RNA sequence: GAGACUUGGGCAAUGUGACUGCUGAUCAGC
RNA sequence: GCUGAUCAGCAGUCACAUUGCCCAAGUCUCUU
């Protein structure tokens, strides 16, 4: 009943779940009063931030050895950046699916999409308007949900992998530097 | 011929009375009330310096509001030698912790401060009872139902009994509602709520001398003609508030918190809108009350609000809402404005020309108070006259305030004499006329008024307690007085000799409210004769009576270290708890109160709630609380909910989630009970 | 009037009489229907109706006088307001003007 | 009535 | 030919440590009646107690402290002139002198 | 911004105290 | 037919004790 067009969701994020209710945990924004079988996705992306920062250093550690630690470690920190998971977020429509009843949420929600969407949701310089936590958060939470429900940290790769592909790609090529 | 004042006889009477036996002093306001507490304190100051560990005592100066518990603790400081501390919320003591308390005592002998900080002090065991010499309770008066005296007194029932402090009343008014029938029973209860009888002068030499403060202003009533009929322009502002009501019930803001009534039976608007109609409904009175020329003023100052309002909103949908608000403001203001330049053709002269308009764009109520003011203070010296308008409405201050202004820059004999000011009580109105982002203008009005920079005070009820002012020669109630206190507390302002109390009375009330004040006067007369004539030889109710006093309400809550879970501090607990567990700005919400149906309580209950009220509270989505909290079935909606909250706070108690003391867990506290599991190798480098 | 302020009378105007023309800009207007309609309902009517009627001119409300008062006063716009009175309908006092 | 009824100047303070 | 009531005058000047609280609030209170301004010259035993208390109490409110001189000085008399218009006066006699 | 307290006015719905309109029953008198 | 007495039913009015909504004033505390 909570979840609305779930198979779209399903799809964009590139995994089927078999239990829901890791979902449904996942997009519950603490704002959401009618949810009284789950908790916030706050214990879920609390999780989700760790994995998927050691999953990213993994990759990084792996693969780019030509580059000095400190070019490493700055990899390291603007891919797991708020502003980063936050353009992924919007970038696969997973920001529809966030369960919220806040209105100020909502409404900077809205201007962040639009003003992405000017840009292709191509990662800009860092982003002149704010940007919601609330995106990244879900968006971890949403990579925690994908770990608990198979207990497979390489088909969590899988999908980290193929989310974040573009922006893998872009980063080892030139280093946010700010 | 000496500067020091002395007690005088009646005073050293009641500090003997009081010394040996607890009671309510019942004296008219002045200087006589706060001297004989401040001799009261230094008769108590025994056990000051010794510190609690060693035996030692300290005083307590409990007051009602903080601005009240200021100049106490001034008054206690420059009169006494002793050294003062000032305890309000506005210090945020809420984080304080053990540590900062026990050193806070340690330094100041005489503690003052507003009752539910010391409530909230003593009920989490930063001092006990048996660690005061002697409370002082000022304006006791307000010390009935729920009130935080009435709380802190029923802290007396639970500790020990052989320890207990002198508990001492100050009140210029014992009365606080219109209950004027049966002054018996009223002072009988007031009387068991402390744990003390009433003392007053009752000597003619004792009542010549309190006169040497205290003083009986000749009172006069202004009557003036009422009328019903109103203006076309009147009319055409009302269909276009009309209008806008309906237009703004569908303005479609975003989704807004759910607001419902005091009993949560009926629903209602948004705050947000309620804050529209409020505003708008207000200047409909103002203008039906006061006149056109009033309603000039009074769009302004919605003008101002509403301004305000739209650079403080957040969303877009808000900032378009206020938009139409100023739009409507501003129609409102050209069409009242259209109609005051609509009659000009008199004469040329600008300055009589004001005068003109303000007179004949008033209700005869405005007319004949600006004719009784112009004929009191004609050709005066500003320095000579010191008065007080009490209003009733907030926004009418301003109103008033902005309508004498323009009056007094219009007459050639009160251009230099009177000096308006206005102030409101909380949720201060903004004093400007022009919503300038910011004024240099920093001089409070009280301030100002107690300066002598102004003369003509414009208050609401604020000035009648508490706030110290000095004796004004004129008291203009210009609304009709509405309680006892009110009208006794009032006329005790204009405490100089041979002053004047003015009241504004329509023609077709002039008999109620002469009946009215017959009645005040009479319970005043019963209240003297009731306390000159009783005789008590034990002067102190005993331990039935106080005991069934407190007996209606939910029973307290005590743990094994000695803090109280009061059930009336309950719902403040609960949500106190759940502005803490959000990690985020736009994490908070607040606990859902539902009340439950026939059926749904009967399925819960069974027939053994059958006629009785419960309430079920569902926590939000965070807390550990997941298991919807039942009242117990009580008689009404208010005791049952305050059942379910004090339930709720009860399991989280149990869970861990209050500190032993009943108050949220903080970080560091938890990070406390983890110490020597997690960082136990620590210790043997001398870090924690 | 609400200008409660003491005034001067300069003279009286035997000649003249209420339910005269006023002189200036008011023709169609006169003293005696001004007056009903100005204050009338303040003072109900107006006897001796044809008996004489007197001119004020105010004075000062200052106490200071030794500074100069410099300022473009446009005196004969200063005069122009003259004033024509009722002589029942304001209080004498038996002080002298000067 | 477009005008607010006039108020005379002889009123008093009566006293109550 | 006017002054302060007689007995409050005696308490002001010859009262050095009390000279300094009396202020015009506490002037408010001495609000005479015909007799006493006219015939008897000073205020009744009543007034006069009830305007000493008050001015005592100045010690114990917010008034305690204050300089009420600025605004009382002319009853008795006294004034607050600046050095340099003592120093320029002084000049000034010289200079008419010279 | 939320939560809570005391007080007053207006209105409506329950009880209870008194009276009135009207009708019936029982009873006396005519 | 006429009046009183008792008693029941209903409607209207008056007062009080509860309750509920709306509005007004004043107060406190939490939190940014």
């Amino acid at each position: 009943g909570f979840l609305i067009n779930h198979y779209y969701l399903e799809k964009n994020l590139g995994y089927t779940f078999k239990d829901r209710r890791y979902l449904l945990q996942a997009l519950t924004h603490p704002s959401y009063p009618t949810n009284r079988i789950t908790g916030s996705y706050q214990e879920l992306e609390f999780i989700g931030n760790a994995i998927l920062d050691f999953l990213i250093s993994a990759y990084i550690f792996e693969n780019n050895t030509k580059m000095n630690p400190g070019a490493l470690t700055d990899l390291r920190s603007a891919l797991v950046n708020n502003t980063t998971l936050a353009c992924i977020c919007v970038r696969h429509r997973l920001h529809f699916f966030i369960l919220a009843e806040n209105a100020k949420l909502s409404e900077i929600i809205s201007k962040f999409v639009n003003f992405q969407e000017s840009q292709g949701h191509r990662v800009t310089n860092y982003v002149n308007v704010d940007v919601p936590k609330a995106l990244g958060d879900v968006l971890e939470a949403l990579i925690a949900a994908v770990y608990l429900d198979c207990r497979d940290l390489q088909r969590t790769w899988e999908v980290i992998f193929n989310l974040f592909e573009p922006e893998l790609q872009e980063f080892t090529r030139k280093v946010p530097i700010n | 011929e000496d500067v020091e004042i002395k007690p005088r006889g009646y005073q050293l009477r009641l500090v003997d009375h009081l010394t040996k036996s607890n009671g309510i002093v019942y004296l008219p306001t002045g200087s006589g009330k706060t001297f004989v507490a401040i001799l009261v304190l230094k008769r108590f100051s025994q056990d000051f310096d010794k510190p609690i560990e060693s035996g030692g005592k300290r005083a307590l100066f409990m007051c009602n509001t903080v601005e009240l518990a200021r100049q106490q603790a001034m008054a206690v400081r420059r009169c006494t030698n002793f050294k003062v501390g000032f305890y309000v919320g506005e210090q945020g003591v809420d984080d304080w912790t053990r540590g900062m308390w026990s050193d806070e005592i340690k330094k100041n002998q005489v503690l003052v401060g507003t009752a539910q900080v010391f409530l909230d002090m003593v009920t989490q065991t930063y001092v006990a009872l048996s660690s005061l010499s002697v409370v002082i309770i000022d304006e006791c008066h307000h010390g009935t139902g729920h009130h935080p005296f009435r709380e802190f007194m029923r802290l007396f029932t639970i500790a020990n009994q052989t320890k207990l402090p002198r508990v001492v009343g100050l009140t210029g008014v014992l009365i606080k509602g219109n209950e004027i029938t049966n002054v018996a029973t009223k002072l009988k209860e007031l009387e068991i709520t402390y744990r003390g009888n009433i003392i007053t002068v009752s000597d003619t030499k004792e009542m010549e001398n309190v006169m040497l403060y205290a003083t009986k202003p000749t009172e006069v009533m202004v009557s003036f003609p009422h009328q019903e009929q109103v203006l076309t322009v009147t009319r055409l502002i009302s269909a276009e508030i009309e209008k806008f009501y309906v237009s703004l019930d569908l303005m479609n803001i975003g989704v807004q918190p759910i607001r419902r009534s005091k009993s949560l039976q009926c629903l209602r608007d948004p705050s947000k809108k309620s804050f529209v109609k409020q505003l708008f409904n207000d200047f409909l009175y103002q203008m039906k009350e006061y006149g056109i020329y009033a309603a000039s003023i009074a769009i302004i100052s919605l003008i101002v609000e509403f301004d305000i309002k739209r650079r403080q909103a957040e969303t877009l949908s808000v900032k378009l809402m206020h938009r139409t608000a100023l739009t409507l403001c501003e129609k409102i203001r050209h069409l009242l404005v259209q109609k005051l330049q609509d009659m000009t053709y008199d004469d040329d002269d600008d300055n009589v020309n004001t005068e003109e308009v303000i007179m004949n764009f008033s209700t005869p109520k405005v007319q004949r108070f600006l004719m009784s003011l112009k004929v009191s203070f004609a050709d005066k010296d500003p320095k000579d006259i010191c008065c007080l308008v009490f209003v009733e409405r907030r926004y009418t201050c301003k109103c008033i305030y902005g309508l004498l202004l323009n009056y007094i820059q219009s007459t050639p004999e009160l251009r230099n004499v009177l000096t308006p000011q206005f102030m409101v009580g909380r949720n201060n109105i903004s004093p400007d006329f022009e919503s300038v982002l910011e004024r240099k203008w920093q001089k409070s009005a009280i301030q100002q008024f107690r300066d002598g920079n102004a003369n003509l005070m414009i208050c609401s009820s604020v000035l009648e307690e508490g706030i110290d002012v000095q004796a004004c020669n004129h008291v203009f109630i210009l609304d009709p007085v509405k309680t006892f206190n009110m009208y006794v507390q009032s006329k005790g302002r204009a405490r100089t000799t041979e002053a004047k109390f003015v009241l504004f009375t329509a023609d077709k009330e002039r008999e109620k409210t002469i009946q009215q004040i017959y009645q005040y006067r009479k319970a005043h007369n019963d209240i003297a004769e009731y306390l000159k004539d009783r005789v008590l030889e034990k002067t102190e109710p005993e331990l039935y009576e106080i005991k069934g006093h407190f007996q209606d309400d939910i029973d307290p809550f005590t743990n094994e270290n000695g803090a109280v879970l009061l059930p009336n501090n309950a719902l403040a607990i609960l949500h106190r708890y759940c502005q803490t567990i959000p990690t985020d700005a736009f994490g908070f919400v607040i606990p859902w109160f539902h009340v439950l149906q026939e059926d749904e309580r009967d399925r819960i209950f069974g027939v053994s709630a059958k006629g009785k009220h419960v309430i079920s509270i569902n926590m939000p989505v965070n807390c550990m609380l997941r298991d919807t909290i039942y009242s117990d079935p009580m008689d009404n909606v208010k005791t049952a909910k305050i059942s379910a909250a004090f339930k709720a706070c009860k399991v989280l108690y149990s869970l861990g989630e209050l500190n032993e003391r009943f108050v949220p867990k903080t970080l560091k506290e938890r990070v406390a009970s983890i110490a020597d599991v997690h960082f136990e190798h620590w210790n043997k480098y001398g870090d924690s | 009037a609400n200008y409660d302020k003491p005034m001067l009378v300069t003279k009286v105007h035997r000649e003249l009489t209420p339910l005269s023309y006023m002189e200036k800009n008011q023709q169609d207007k006169t003293y005696y229907e001004f007056t009903m309609s100005k204050y009338g309902n303040r003072i109900g009517d107006v006897v001796h109706k044809d008996k004489f009627m007197i001119e004020v001119r105010d004075l000062t409300e200052q106490l200071t006088f030794y500074v100069h008062n410099r300022g473009k006063f446009n005196a004969k716009s200063k005069a122009k307001m003259k004033v024509i009175l009722i002589p029942e309908l304001c209080f004498n006092f038996n002080f002298p003007g000067d | 009535i477009d005008r607010y009824e006039q108020v005379s100047k002889d009123f008093e303070f009566i006293k109550i | 030919g006017i002054s302060l009531p007689h007995n409050v005058l005696a308490l002001w000047r010859e009262n050095p440590e009390f000279a300094k609280i009396i202020g015009p609030h506490n002037l408010r209170d001495l609000a005479l009646g015909d007799e006493e301004s006219l015939v008897k010259g000073n205020c009744s035993d009543i007034n006069y107690n009830r305007f000493v208390e008050g001015c005592r109490a100045n010690g114990q409110s917010f008034y305690a402290g204050a300089d009420f001189s600025s605004e009382v000085n002319f009853c008795v008399g006294l004034v607050t002139i600046p050095n340099k218009v003592i120093a320029d006066t002084l000049e000034a006699l010289l200079g008419v002198i010279v």
